């Protein structure tokens, strides 16, 4: 239980040291590219 | 009575603690791989 | 000369920016950890609240006042901990 | 009877103390980024 | 774009979208390629 | 602009307008440059 909860604490302290950072606006970027392929699948389906 | 409380005590013990282990190695890789994915190639793109 | 001072007074503030980094995590990981201790908290707040219904089901009132007891001390400290939670949250967006 | 308020008093004083001491230095570390984000570069701008 | 008629042919949406992605690819490394080529022309007119 | 245009075009006016706080940042920088370009092309003509 010790050892496990040093590796919860682990993980906890990582998650943290991640998610104080990584909010990156690229990832709003990514997500307007994955909506730019999906209008090329609406024209391709449109073509079909 | 006592024998058969103390076997299955281990046995549950010993197979919850196994499993947890496992899928904590896991988790923990799973993160690594993303904080590698962030911040791999940047001191070359700098330098190019 | 003035222009080497700026640059070094640059240069030491993104030591200090750094170190803020730090403390920012450091946050972070104090508001993840203290969500963690209330969830699982309130996770044994649920099991011993399932332990009084077997005490009631088998008409143990005794057993199940003492397994609410538990839930009560359970619920209450993931109150504190929610508190607790309140001041991370405010200085993790003041250092942000 | 004695024990049990023994061992009840000490679980919740140490649990207490401990997020306590835990609260109160993120706390000033909060304050203390403050006050550090107002001061900084000022010299070296003055400087500048 | 073949491979794209192709998948439509057989109803794969996801898979011309995903061809149709490739063909983006190409054809702005292509327009790369001509804009990197305006310069060769006009450097090469230069020397002679 | 074109990264506020993908935004307003998903809805997100949040990230329309950070992105155009990038274009205010940039076009009165742009504007710096075209201020010390005034300086240089007149310092420039006097050399000359």
């Amino acid at each position: 239980f010790e050892r496990m909860e040093n590796k919860v604490l682990d993980m906890e302290a990582t998650s943290q040291a991640a998610g104080e950072l990584a909010g990156f606006g690229i990832e709003n970027q990514f997500a307007q590219l994955e909506a730019s392929s999906g209008v090329e699948d609406e024209l391709a389906a449109l073509k079909a | 009575r006592n024998l058969a409380a103390l076997e299955a005590k281990i046995s549950e013990a010993k197979t919850k603690k196994n499993m947890l282990q496992a899928r904590a190695k896991a988790a923990k890789a799973n993160a690594e791989l993303q904080q590698t994915l962030g911040g791999l190639g940047t001191s070359s793109a700098t330098s190019a | 000369d003035p222009e080497k001072v700026l640059e070094q007074a640059v240069i030491d503030m993104q030591e200090d920016l750094v170190q803020l980094r730090q403390a920012v995590a450091r946050t972070i990981a104090e508001e993840k950890r203290t969500e963690q201790r209330l969830n699982q908290d309130t996770q044994e707040a649920k099991k011993w609240e399932d332990r009084a219904k077997l005490a009631l089901t088998n008409g143990e009132e005794n057993l199940a006042r003492e397994a609410l007891a538990r839930k009560k001390s359970l619920t209450d400290t993931a109150a504190a901990y929610q508190t607790q939670l309140a001041q991370q949250r405010t200085m993790s967006e003041n250092l942000r």
